[PDB]
RNA sequence: CAGCGAAGGAUUUGGUGGAUUACUAGCUAAUAGCAAUCUA
């Protein structure tokens, strides 16, 4: 019900909660749109500060989001919210009942696409002004040509093209004559992840399997593929400094970093992120930075930078693994108990289910911080129970 | 008898030697103009 | 004295991309 | 603390089949109310009891162990007859049945159905927008063998064929631990740690009362036109309510308190 | 970050380059002959010519020099400077170098690669510049003054950094301290790379295998009560122990099972890696040498095997691979060895897919039964796959002869193999 | 080359200098809408000159094997499925609740023991109060406590009959000369064994007994034996139901220990041996199936003063058989002394020796060790002053290494006085003075 | 000496990362272009 006293002003001490963020650029910047529930929060990625959050919520939990340069696309329940800075500047209500489930940005022609293989695509009126706003057409996949989606995007160099990854096939589009160009070959399980390659015109994707295929689109054929035990694998990226590096993420909160050139495993990380609220929801390479942002579900963020090697004259085999960069992180269950510190407002004190007690900060995002469990020891000469 | 036949297959196992971090410096000592089937036969040897 | 596993401060260098504006067309 | 794992009695009050643990090992052992040693063993530790209900007809328990199996186990053959398994390796959290038919409730939140004079999985689905859920209880009208409640920390009811939430109620700040159907329109809920039991309509859902103990709740039986309702504090008291849906008019307190005390203080 | 350090980082990326005549003669005495006020007033067609020398001497004891002759040794290389041309340029020239270090790394015992290197080092610098493979190709001689000598006038890597209380020591590093140098798998990978260049120019040799060998399984007993950093240290071991087995050399493979064998009884591991392994050792098995030290690898590596499906059959693909490479005589001459190394559970793997995968020649497993003792679960799953075996095809002499001879012994074993299949009645009938 | 050709691309043009990032990429300053195929080509290009081209992508188109498996697997130990034996010096404890929490004790714990099928615990200590618990990881309480006065229990033990198993009699015995038999039967029964028939001058006190089945090698009337220790070399054997002095044995020099090794002989037959020491250390292996006369001797290699005995690795007294087809031969013996060198011996060799050589002479544990007990399968060896804290070690064998990992110095094991086994879950139970009893357990059981 | 006491305990010290002011994104020639380029 709306009130008379109070109103409602922020939901603070939250980070992520298992949506994919999504990542953009300005200039030399870098600002991560991650998704909190119904609203979505702006952080930057050089100090992990926060920088937005949506001016007023949506009206159902966002299920997925993007980002271009300035603007933020966001997208719940039948629409698809154009926003910049934070404010909303263009709805798009999309022409159906049904849910939406991806989108992604490519030139002028966004795409969005429901739960029943049904593909808006949409244009941009002038092809100077900012965002796409006028409608343009709908595809729409039939059970003949492929299974239910799992993602769509626009990989690099390609007139006009899209490629929507099923969970059978993967099949390209001209979106200007709203023309199919080219199904795939057939592939034998159900994949979960696809992301585009640095390198021309390929796609690595990965499969329930731990398996990740890597498939010229151009050739139609796939190139290599890596295979690991058991793993539900859920979020691929690249890196783009020169030196080239996989990285697959995988549900079980595993982060696997496969040298390319040489098919090796560089490092793997366990238990990142915690194995039961997503594990590794999203995982990415800031291009051009030899660091990685990851997600969990278990609202926490957090950066793994990637140092230089120690071996001046060999450089590229010895590879230091990744250690630990800035994060961000509430605690990953609902609060149960709550304090307010100071009589200034400024720090609150929370304690979880999850047997957690962070001090949140109500004044400036940044300073909430988790107090510690490091006994102080006994000076009497007793021993720690 | 599966508790039966499990215990004897336990029963079934005679005294491994182990390694340890002071095993096999003695090596370094003849390291030197020693050919590597003599190498492999004295590493057994201490190995076992 | 063992091997230095030492850290520094990062910093960001400078970004090159592609970006996709140059990737659709109008028939003239 | 209890050394008795968990326990529950057979329609119409006579054997209590309880599982308890033995050297790390559970054994489930049943005994009448008025001796038995035919202990069922288990196997192994990792492979304990979560939830078990008695059958009604030869005679029976039903055992849903922590890996994903429900032993359909006889009690007068003492071994178990049938193993139902599922798909995947998931701790169940509660079973219910009612004639024929049986649902089973997965940690993964999937519902699982199954029945007991044919021994199949009928059907299997997950929903949205419930996720942690620990025990459910199929609501009678007869041969209701839709809309059955679903419970935790949020307690929500569900069709069986239009598949979806067909009504929400105000669960508790804990999971729920108790949900008991009492009449045709009024279930108890209760959760883990807190004193305070509650009967929803199942219609408006109103909370009609909430029934104070002076404990938190373990378990609770009451009678078959919910006239009385007795409940077990922890504590290790005994609440009897009597005729709690009668009206002190809307938070009903303890009636009757039964404590059992040796002579020797 | 400060402006100290913030120079220092351009100070030792300009020390190659002489500034001034005191840097200059600071940076020219390196010598790894002569003594600083010696090797001051040396000039560069000097060491050039008599290291011509050295090198057609070398040339002549080695003929792969001339190119290094033709292209590095030649009358321009003393005026070619390093540090004044591009990046392509130094990049050929230091991967030249490289050729040219693992390429001499054998010939440091005699003095012609003395001097033959000692211009190289005067002239292309590469005691300050590359220095890396400079270090990881001579340290095999590490007892020597020549490695003292070029310690001394190195400048150390950031890998090295235990040996930099051993610059101008007149005590040469010791064994423990090149444990300590090889216990950390940022040098590891370093080294495995190091090996896979050794590997496929063939300059691997007896004395560098020796040494590497021999602080690998050093490294893997320091890491024998750390799980974690076991498990962590695999992946680079086990992979040159693939590659080393890629090659031809007799020594190499050799050294393939001395780390093999001494990581497998380290920890256990897996079935399937270690058949992997096994396959791995048979399938590049060329000379006596290494069919011997690879039959004892892998009897010990089946002996380091435990849980169950520890004695099973081993498959069909590598069943016939192992007796293509091995005949049964030298299974049966090794079983005959006075020493009795312990091979029960290879040997009952073995029993058991000769009796599962051939069917047909057991004259063979009832010798070899005859030649060792066994204990009681192997025979146990040999007679059962016995029962199988005279069930599904008829019986024969040899068959019934190996029966009553384990009705010879123990009776009570091929009794309760009955009782769990059948009865001894009805193996009387199938007499 | 391609696969697909899109048929439309081909026929566009593109003035490619409408903005700033796409005009960087003409040949000239006269060329303004240029073709699509071309178009393709020079973006192409500009991408690859903004990312450049490395060398994984053509490589290639998908004595190997170990390559392979290696880049396939993460978790190279194959522990994780069954392992069916222990890891060596590493073990995994974890501790449970502390057995006398529910009814404390007082004095210290001089007996611990298991029913051999049942899941209960007895507790015996010099406050003349045995105690019975029943045992859980979670909660674990007391059955019955009996008392009995004017006797400080010192060692007491559960029995089963191996013929009919419906028996369960407890035996205890302190410093007295008496000691109490007891038909557990869920108010109790006990009677009070006390007539020595042949000698009745050797015994100052019960304060050391063993219980031991045996066949009666005519008939197969298998039944208990009581065997107490005497004062100068005597070790007396009894009936366990009556109470008639079977017969005994007398060793030369001074009685410290002896154990109970059963053997099997047919399917139904067996013979059991008992085996006796020295402080000197020269042991007497005599089978009394048949009547008690020395079969086998000989001697341990050292010790001045040895204190305790003990075999194990099949079935024993702490492991007992429940039908007469289960009982085994053991495998390991091992002797402990004043000094704290315990030798363990193997017993599938050194019944041929007449003088053995150790397996392994272990020394970890400084002082004089106390306890020293088996496992139910034998693996674990358990060493146990009563001496200082923390005065115990365990022991992986065959490997005979001690284990590492545990206990550390933050275990509050205490100044240990007893210990025993679980028969089957691998639950351990230890006793000090100060008078509680701690739980732990062994996952790999 | 004691007790405390779950597969160690107790200290010295470097580096990095987050705070120490109250969280509206980068650059430039700034009602716009850039982020692949401001050049013709």
């Amino acid at each position: 019900k709306n009130s008379k006293i109070f109103s409602p002003f922020r939901i603070i001490g939250n980070v992520s909660n298992g949506v994919p963020f999504a990542t953009g650029t300005l200039g030399s910047t870098f600002y991560i749109v991650t998704c909190v529930g119904k609203t979505f929060q702006i952080y930057d990625a050089n100090t992990l500060h926060l920088l937005f959050v949506s001016e007023k919520e949506t009206p159902s939990s966002i299920v997925a989001l993007s980002a271009h340069f300035h603007y933020v696309y966001a997208a719940y329940e039948n629409k698809v919210g154009i926003y910049k800075r934070g404010i909303e500047e263009h709805l798009l209500e999309l022409e159906t009942d049904a849910n939406v489930e991806h989108l992604c940005i490519f030139g002028d022609y966004l795409c969005a696409s429901t739960d029943d293989n049904s593909i808006f695509i949409y244009k941009k009126s002038d092809p100077q002004d900012k965002y796409p706003s006028e409608f343009y057409t709908k595809l729409t996949v039939t059970e003949i040509q492929g299974g239910e989606i799992v993602s769509l995007q626009h990989l690099a160099t390609y007139l006009n093209k899209l490629t929507v990854v099923t969970k059978s096939n993967v099949l390209l589009f001209n979106v200007r004559t709203g023309k199919l160009v080219f199904t795939s070959n057939e592939f034998p399980d159900q994949i979960t992840t696809a992301e585009p390659a640095p390198v021309l015109d390929i796609i690595a994707l990965g499969t329930v399997t731990g398996e990740v295929i890597m498939f010229n689109m151009r050739k139609g054929k796939r190139i290599r593929t890596i295979k690991i035990p058991q793993s539900r694998i859920s979020s691929l990226s690249f890196r783009t400094d020169g030196s080239s590096h996989l990285s697959v993420g995988t549900s079980s909160g595993d982060l696997i970093f496969y040298d390319l050139d040489r098919r090796s495993r560089i490092h793997v990380l366990k238990n990142i992120h915690r194995e039961s609220y997503g594990g590794v929801t999203q995982a990415t390479f800031l291009n051009g930075q030899p660091i990685i942002v990851t997600s969990g579900g278990d609202n926490s963020l957090k950066e793994y930078v990637f140092d230089p090697s120690l071996s001046q004259g060999s450089g590229d085999v010895v590879v230091q693994p990744p250690r630990y960069l800035r994060s961000r992180g509430g605690h990953s269950q609902p609060p149960s108990y709550i304090a307010f510190a100071d009589s200034q407002s400024h720090f609150m004190l929370s304690a979880s289910k999850d047997r957690s007690l962070w001090s949140f900060s109500l004044r400036k995002d940044a300073q909430s911080q988790e107090m510690s469990q490091r006994l102080h020891k006994k000076q009497d000469g007793g021993r720690v129970g | 008898d599966e508790e039966d036949i499990a215990l004897e297959f336990i029963n079934g196992e005679k005294k491994d030697k182990l390694v340890n971090m002071n095993s096999f410096t003695s090596m370094f000592d003849n390291i030197q103009n020693v050919q590597m089937d003599t190498f492999f036969d004295r590493v057994m040897k201490v190995l076992t | 004295p063992k091997v230095v596993r030492e850290a520094k401060k990062v910093e960001m260098t400078e970004a090159r991309a592609y970006n996709a504006d140059a990737d659709t067309a109008k028939a003239a | 603390d209890s050394p008795v794992l968990q326990s529950a009695y057979d329609p119409s009050g006579q054997y209590l089949c309880y599982v308890t643990v033995a050297l790390d090992k559970q054994r489930v052992g049943v005994q009448p109310t008025q001796w038995n040693e035919n202990f069922l063993y288990l196997e192994d530790s990792k492979l304990k009891v979560t939830c078990l209900k008695w059958v009604n007809d030869t005679v029976a328990i039903i055992l849903g162990m922590n890996n994903g199996e429900i032993w359909l186990y006889s009690v007068l053959a003492n071994e178990v007859t049938y193993k139902f398994t599922t798909g995947n390796s998931y701790e169940i959290k509660d079973i219910d049945l009612m004639g024929n038919q049986l649902w089973c409730i997965d940690s993964s939140d999937a519902f699982y159905q199954f029945d007991l004079l044919q021994f199949k999985l009928l059907q299997h689905f997950r929903i949205n927008n419930c996720v942690q859920l620990n025990k459910l209880t199929i609501v009678p009208a007869g041969d209701s063998v839709a809309q059955l409640l679903v419970a935790s920390h949020s307690i929500s009811l569900i069709d069986i064929e239009e598949k979806k939430v067909v009504m929400t109620f105000p669960g508790h700040v804990s999971p729920v631990s108790t949900l008991q159907v009492i009449t045709n329109e009024f279930f108890i809920s209760g959760a883990e740690g807190d004193r305070f039991l509650n009967v929803y309509d199942i219609h408006s859902g109103m909370t009609k009362c909430v029934l104070v103990a002076e404990s938190d709740i373990k378990e609770l039986s009451h009678s078959g036109q919910a006239d009385s309702i007795a409940v077990t504090t922890e504590d290790g008291s005994l609440e009897i309510f009597v005729d709690p849906l009668v009206s002190g008019n809307k938070s009903k307190k303890s009636s009757k308190k039964i404590q059992i005390v040796s002579k020797d203080g | 970050s400060s402006l100290s350090d913030q120079l220092a980082q351009v100070a030792s990326n300009n020390a190659t380059v002489a500034l001034d005549r005191k840097r200059r003669q600071k940076l020219h005495s390196a010598s790894l002959i002569y003594n600083s006020k010696t090797a001051a007033t040396q000039d560069y067609d000097f060491i050039f010519e008599n290291a011509s020398k050295a090198l057609e001497e070398l040339s002549q004891i080695e003929p792969k020099f001339a190119i290094f002759s033709r292209t590095l040794f030649s009358e321009s290389s003393i005026s070619l400077d390093r540090n004044v041309q591009t990046k392509e340029e130094i990049k050929d020239l230091d991967n030249a170098i490289n050729a040219y270090l693992l390429l001499a790394s054998s010939k440091w015992y005699l003095a012609p690669t003395l001097h033959a290197t000692e211009w190289l080092v005067r002239r292309f610098q590469i005691h300050v510049k590359n220095t890396e493979m400079l270090l990881l190709s001579t340290l095999n001689y590490y007892q020597t003054p020549v490695f003292k000598r070029i310690l001394s006038i190195i400048k150390l890597p950031p890998l090295f950094n235990c040996l930099s209380n051993f610059v101008r020591s007149e005590k040469p590093p010791t064994a423990l301290t090149m444990i300590k140098l090889f216990n950390d798998m940022d040098f590891l990978k370093l080294y495995t790379s190091y090996l896979d260049q050794c590997i496929k120019h063939n300059a691997t040799y007896t004395n560098q295998l020796l040494f590497t060998t021999c602080c690998f399984i050093n490294v893997v007993a320091f890491n024998s009560n750390n799980d974690e950093k076991l498990n962590q240290l695999v992946p680079i071991l086990l992979e040159i122990s693939a590659k080393l087995l890629a090659s031809k050399s007799k020594d190499c493979q050799i050294a393939a099972h001395t780390i093999l064998v001494v990581f497998a009884t380290a920890l256990p591991l897996k079935k399937t890696i270690i058949l992997a392994a096994m396959e791995t050792i048979l399938s590049n098995l060329d000379a006596k040498e290494a069919k011997h030290s690879a039959l004892l690898t892998i009897c010990k590596l089946f002996q380091t095997l435990k849980g169950q499906g520890n004695v099973d059959q081993l498959p069909s693909k590598i069943f016939k691979l192992f007796d293509s490479k091995f005949d049964t005589v030298s299974i049966l001459t090794f079983l005959d060895k006075e020493d009795k190394p312990v091979c029960d559970k290879f040997i009952t793997s073995y029993t058991r897919s000769i009796a599962r995968y051939d069917r047909s020649k057991l004259n063979i497993i009832l010798s070899l039964l005859k030649k060792i003792r066994l204990e009681r679960y192997e025979v146990r799953l040999i007679i059962t796959d016995l029962i199988y075996l005279s069930e599904i095809l008829e019986d024969k002499s040899q068959l019934v002869e190996l029966f009553e001879y384990f009705i010879s012994i123990n009776e009570d074993l091929v009794l309760k193999c009955l009782k769990s299949l059948g009865l001894t009645g009805e193996l009387f009938e199938i007499r | 080359e391609a696969a697909w050709i899109d048929s439309d691309d081909e026929k566009i043009k593109v003035p490619i200098l409408v903005t700033n990032k796409t005009k960087k990429l003409r040949t000239s300053y006269n060329e303004s809408k240029i073709n699509g195929v071309h178009y393709i080509n020079r973006l192409r290009s500009q991408f690859e000159k903004i990312y450049p081209r490395p060398k994984w992508v053509d490589d290639e188109s998908d004595i190997n094997a170990l390559t392979k498996i290696l880049s396939t697997t993460y978790n190279y130990k194959d522990t994780l499925s069954n392992s069916k034996l222990l890891p060596p010096k590493k073990l995994d404890i974890v501790r449970l609740k502390d057995a006398n929490a529910s009814h404390p004790s007082h004095s210290a714990i001089q007996s611990l023991s298991f029913h051999p099928s049942k899941p209960l615990l007895l507790t015996g200590g010099y406050d003349k109060t045995l105690r019975i618990y029943h045992i859980d990881g979670k909660t674990n309480h007391l059955v019955t406590s009996l008392h009995l006065v004017g006797s400080p229990i010192q060692t007491c033990t559960f029995y089963t009959s191996l013929s009919n198993q419906n028996q369960q009699n407890i035996f205890t015995a302190g410093r007295r000369r008496y000691m109490h038999s007891w038909d557990l039967s869920l108010t109790a029964k006990i009677e009070k064994f006390s007539r020595l028939y042949g000698h009745e001058s050797t015994q100052r006190s019960f304060e050391n007994f063993k219980v031991a089945h045996l066949q009666n090698s005519q008939t197969n009337s298998v039944h208990g034996i009581v065997l107490l220790q005497g004062n100068n070399g005597w070790i007396n054997i009894l009936h366990s139901t009556s109470g008639l002095w079977l017969m005994g044995c007398k060793i030369e020099g001074v009685i410290t220990d002896f154990c109970i090794d059963y053997q099997p002989i047919s399917r139904g037959k067996f013979r059991t041996i008992l085996i006796a020491v020295n402080a000197y250390g020269e042991v007497w292996e005599f089978d009394l199936n048949k009547n008690g006369h020395v079969i086998r001797r000989w001697k341990d290699q050292g010790g001045v003063g040895i204190t305790k005995i003990q075999v194990g690795g099949g079935t024993t007294t702490t492991c007992p058989a429940l039908q007469i087809s289960k009982i085994k031969q053991n495998r390991w013996l091992a002797v402990g002394s004043e000094s704290g060198f315990v030798n363990l011996y193997d017993r599938n060799n050194a019944m041929t020796s007449s003088t053995p050589t150790p397996v392994a002479a272990l020394d970890q544990l400084t002082t004089t060790i106390s306890n020293l007990q088996f496992s139910p399968d034998g693996q674990i060896l358990c060493m146990a002053s009563r001496a200082v804290k923390d005065a115990l070690r365990l022991v992986h064998l065959p490997s005979c290494s001690v284990f590492s990992n545990w206990p550390t110095s933050g275990t509050p094991l205490g100044k240990v006085t007893s210990v025993a086994f679980s028969p089957s879950g691998g639950l351990l139970a230890v006793g000090n003075e100060q008078g509680k009893v701690r739980l732990w357990k062994l996952n790999h059981y």
